[PDB]
């Protein structure tokens, strides 16, 4: 009539786990390893806030589209936030050669310094005031702020020839364009000559573009096009421009001023005052768990995205009252 | 009266730890955890959980990539890759959890079984094995003696004598 | 359980053979067998609930100027196949190890489920069988199978038969 | 006596474990799909587009040898030979060809719309053709293209547009003829130093013919370099040319969307159904793995490089 | 020693059993010595050898030549390739680590149960003829020389033989 | 008082393993499955030694940069060893269209035979001796050995027109270039005409290049550039060159003479006399283990690279010895 008994713990845990052999098994304790929640807010990463473009696009920003004048100067950035289909890109319709390669270049850079490399005041044999209604700054024709539209000075377009030794001590993005007019009349009105070229030389770059004068649908009420291109001028390297017409020349370059780890994420959320080591388009993730299922397109130090609704490790006993 | 052992089920009344003992004597009744058995488990299980969580992880990685309308094969390639990895991780994770939960529960069942045999072996004829995971003593055992059976210092040679006389009717 | 299996038990997976004045026959433990069938069914479904949702359309085509791209793609398709093929093989291998042990332990449990409920009333032969020290007919046989065995009943004469 | 034991049977079936090999068990579930029906089948009810000896370029340009594909219904996926015989009858190339081919691994039906009827090039000869595209002995040309050439000692500027009013997105193809020498360039177009420009809202090309001597392919030295574009709905495409234009008569409205792919095989379609098709045949299975063929199309088990995956479900069969 | 024989499976391992993996120690009038169970040890060695080969029968067929090269205009492509090579390494590295971890857990348990079986293989074949000491050893209630020792090791032990005097010695 | 005991083996093993539940557990035996060592030496693969470029680059080698004259003839190769930033590439500054696609072509080929397809003696209406100080062979202006720089013969550059039927019976790499002068003066000095072209035709290839005459920074003391291109001439196919100026024409093609399995590995190690089925930039791997952690960029039949410091399988017992002298 004296007794000892050996048993195990049970509690009012309701929590279920699955095993290979069994399903919906109630256990005393369990550790969820699948991160499911985010804060809902678009946040700063490693203290830095991301470069938040609003309606502008990288091309709008770097060309200096007037509608992007708020981005004429912007500090260091964690990552880049862009809309899925930004409104203000190429105000003057055209294209951007190797655009996505350029965009990818900004998923490692985290700060530019915009250096004035070819001041427009020094094109003294050409008219630099060219612009249009597609790039209108409140009713008045303008143009991309960082570019210069060379055109004939009173019935002449002499050879346009300027260079720039990159003495900035860091690597520098330079962009330029060629204007593709709508017809021969326009090509003469603006550049006098026909059959023109724009060559650009660096130690490694060697381009030569001829304007393709063709009739085409009006985009932004314009038939002309401007095809932009870009290059990384290495430190102490020189870039030469030579043109007999159709050059859209840069006034500025962009010294890649800070390096590191960014990315571009497409979202319409606005930045807020918070912090993370892992950001997603839906919000940020504070977690120590190895998996999340919030959103595949993360930026930062993140758990492994999985397509799962629940991962729960039993840590406790089989809860059996 | 009393009696649920490992067989029969769990004890809510043992808020103390994970595995343990219930006793019944002239002084009274109460629950008590085996600190040793419980600890070895907590450690084991903590390790199990950390093992699964010491992983890869070192990003930044920035998964979003962008492509032309003339780079659809490239986009698609990239998508199949991102998908392929997610499929692998997702499957391994699910199955990993599943197998390690199977193992964990068995682990608990065997720890409790050990605690049973750790006692059974150290009592033998001095006690009747009831079959519900409890032992009815053939002699008497107070709290002094109860400590001894719990922490493995039980004196079999002591109560050896009268255990026999009570057993033989 | 020791010594081997019984073809004569077409009934289920684990079970009992008995021998008394009435006769001999095999009988499955419906409870023990079921818990296993369920377990094993689940094991098989766990491995089969997977990914799967295509269409995916794996064939891709490339220029003679896109050999690096073609090759990239090939290393990916190969890489995944290598992963899935290895995981599958090893998954199967580990889960078979587990399954067979699972059976051995279910049968061992069935043994101890009986041993514990009989004790001195029966001699443990050591081949996985119990010789009774008393007598037990089909009424009593049901009781030992489905766990309602009366130890306090046959307690008496078990002792007298044991002591010589 | 009572005895506790387990089931055995006359199963011969073997499994492997981490610890043990070729272990006979009472029951086992194969999880590796190994068989296919041997037949090339329809996917989700639809039959695939089955090109025979033609290639996508042969088909869309309207190579004469592909006249059986001038009209074809909706398709599940595209079946093409590994090295189709009838592509570019007139030798040349196709810019961004594989991107175009990939475009047809999501589209599942065209409607071919006549966008620039040839009757309306009234200042040019449209009857140009050659022996490489011969329809039974007689020089012909790609059915869907028009070879503009001079009308009696003159090639006036050729200038036509087309607003895509078809209400769906439309593939337009065109070409530029690269003659073999200056004599041929004048014979056909009068002028030398010519251009073909094409403008849409987003497309802006301007090609000049590269007149060079080159090896005879299909007995011809000239070449025709084709290009293509998706004209968006309500967008306009402008052609302007002073010579060398191979202009489209038809566009291809992308008439049905969805999920296809291209699979390279010489098998002919048959009357069967699947959710998973491979070059060797189709797969009816609930198993998670197959080892039939890596290049599937459809909802398929994971291909593995394995000869056997068998789960033990039964006891260790020891009779 | 020097302290009284007796370490069983419980209590620890035996350096003195250079013979195999699991086995017996005996003590009678003739003497004392260690002896492996060839049967139990073998089944294990085989099991463990297989375990190790299973993990090593793998993929492996290369040549593969992993290095690939890219323009300064193909950074997305380079990056794509990098994420792939990294992705696979991440998978293999994780699976390997965890595979090893799970299979080591299993291996040690495997050994603990093989030894426990060897215990019960004996216990069951001796019963009342011997006292279960509780350190993984059996004290005989009768006597057993090397002739008899072989019998208990290789499973041919005669219980019906020593049945008689085992009882008389037990009853005090 | 007679006794039998059941126990397990222990030894003086110090070796530790980890399990899911337990860490640093000493066991009697263990099998490391993670290959950690290499021999430190750059070795031959399947008997063959690799093509070892030294300071040259593939472009230097195939164009026949003078500083690469030691590679004018080289035997079959296992794989290609190249420096990370080789010194002798394009002596005359320029670029190489689809260069990496070409480099990738040599990670399956394992031998060339260099065939003289367009002997320079037969450009009898042009000067073929053109060269420059950037490609100087001991003080004297030279040029890429395998290329020919066509220039005007005494105030005239007649149309330059040559073909070549690939009768070599194997597939053949042909390379050529177009010279992009620095200014109109240089363009006339050399080719007399302005507005020039270089066309190249095969059955499948059809290029036509015009020289881009632009001012640009001096690389190797030169402002001009030469943009090279390449093609695989299929067996029995013909290649045509036609040019009115600016052609850098090939004298040689490269018949892909052996096929198989190579790769390019970037390293500054020199070849040595050893053998392997798996080579890495740090050294070679002799192993039967499934994983290694030496270096991801292997060439050959190799174990799976992992980012791990230790993988050890327990094979033995939990080593828990006897308190001696027991
Ligand atoms: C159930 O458990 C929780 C502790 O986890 C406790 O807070 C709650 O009050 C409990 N309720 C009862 C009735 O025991
Ligand atoms: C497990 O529980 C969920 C409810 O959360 C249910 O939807 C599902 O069908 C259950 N499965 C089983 C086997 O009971
Ligand atoms: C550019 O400037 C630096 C001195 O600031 C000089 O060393 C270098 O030669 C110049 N580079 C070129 C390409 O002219
Ligand atoms: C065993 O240790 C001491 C004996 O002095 C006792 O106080 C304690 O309660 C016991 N612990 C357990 C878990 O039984
Ligand atoms: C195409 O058609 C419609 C007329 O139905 C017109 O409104 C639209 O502006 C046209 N677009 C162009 C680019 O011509
Ligand atoms: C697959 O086979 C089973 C019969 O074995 C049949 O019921 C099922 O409908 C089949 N499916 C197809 C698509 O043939
Ligand atoms: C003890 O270990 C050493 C190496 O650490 C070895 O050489 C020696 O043989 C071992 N001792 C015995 C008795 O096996
Ligand atoms: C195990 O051992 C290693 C060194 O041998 C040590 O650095 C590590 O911290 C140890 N790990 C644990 C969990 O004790
Ligand atoms: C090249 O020569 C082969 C025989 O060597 C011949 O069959 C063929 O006609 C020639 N090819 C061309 C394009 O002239
Ligand atoms: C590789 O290892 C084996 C070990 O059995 C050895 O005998 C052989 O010589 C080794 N090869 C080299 C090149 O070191
Ligand atoms: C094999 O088992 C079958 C059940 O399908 C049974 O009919 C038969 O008796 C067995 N074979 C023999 C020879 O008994």
């Amino acid at each position: 009539s004296d007794q000892i008994c050996i048993g195990y713990h049970a509690n009012n845990s309701t929590e279920k786990v699955d095993t290979i052999l069994e399903r919906n098994v109630t256990v005393t304790h369990a550790k969820n390893i699948l991160e499911k929640t985010h804060n809902g807010k678009l946040c700063r990463l490693s203290g830095i806030p991301p470069l938040e473009l609003g309606d502008c696009s990288i091309a709008g920003w770097l060309l200096g589209n007037p509608e992007c004048d708020r981005l004429l100067s912007v500090p260091e950035w964690s990552y880049i936030v862009e809309k899925e289909n930004p409104v203000n890109g190429l105000c003057y319709p055209g294209s951007f050669n190797d655009y996505e390669e350029l965009k990818h270049l900004l998923t490692s850079v985290t700060h530019f310094e915009k250096v004035k490399i070819l001041p427009r005041d020094q094109w003294t044999q050409h008219t630099t005031t060219g612009g249009s209604r597609a790039c209108a700054v409140s009713g008045n024709p303008s143009f991309f702020r960082n570019m210069v539209w060379l055109t004939k000075k009173g019935s002449n377009y002499p050879i346009a020839k300027r260079s720039y030794n990159n003495t900035s001590g860091e690597q520098m993005l330079v962009i330029w364009g060629i204007h593709h007019p709508n017809d021969d009349a326009e090509q003469r009105t603006l550049y006098q000559n026909v059959g023109t070229y724009v060559s650009v030389g660096t130690s490694t770059l060697n381009k030569r573009s001829i304007p393709e004068i063709a009739t085409r649908p009006k985009v932004n009420g314009l038939g002309g096009r401007m095809e932009f291109s870009w290059t990384l001028l290495e430190t102490w390297d020189v870039i030469n421009f030579e043109s007999t017409g159709n050059l859209i020349a840069p006034e500025y370059g962009f010294k890649i001023s800070k390096r590191g780890s960014s990315g571009i994420m497409k979202t319409e959320k606005i930045l807020e005052n918070c912090e993370t080591k892992c950001q997603t388009p839906l919000g940020a993730i504070n977690t120590t768990l190895p998996f999340h299922n919030i959103h595949p397109l993360t930026i930062g130090e993140c758990p492994k995205y999985v397509k799962s609704d629940r991962l729960i490790l039993a840590t406790g006993l089989r809860n059996v009252p | 009266g009393a009696i649920a052992g490992f067989i029969e089920g769990g004890w809510q009344g043992m808020v103390d730890g994970w595995y343990g003992y219930h006793h019944s004597n002239d002084q009274g009744s109460g629950y008590a955890a085996d600190k040793e058995s419980t600890q070895k488990a907590i450690d084991g299980i903590t390790n199990k959980v950390n093992s699964v969580i010491e992983k890869m992880n070192t990003q930044f990685e920035a998964v979003g990539k962008e492509f032309n309308n003339l780079e659809r094969r490239l986009e698609n390639l990239n998508k199949k890759m991102e998908d392929g990895f997610i499929d692998v991780w997702t499957y391994n994770a699910e199955l990993l959890v599943l197998m390690e939960n199977e193992r964990t529960l068995d682990f608990h069942d065997s720890n409790v079984k050990n605690l049973y045999d750790k006692v059974r072996m150290q009592l033998r004829d001095n006690a009747k094995e009831i079959g519900n995971g409890c032992f009815e003593f053939y002699h008497k055992c107070d709290d002094e003696c109860m400590n001894s059976v719990r922490n493995g210092t039980y004196d079999y040679i002591k109560y050896e004598e009268e255990s026999k006389l009570n057993r033989n009717e």
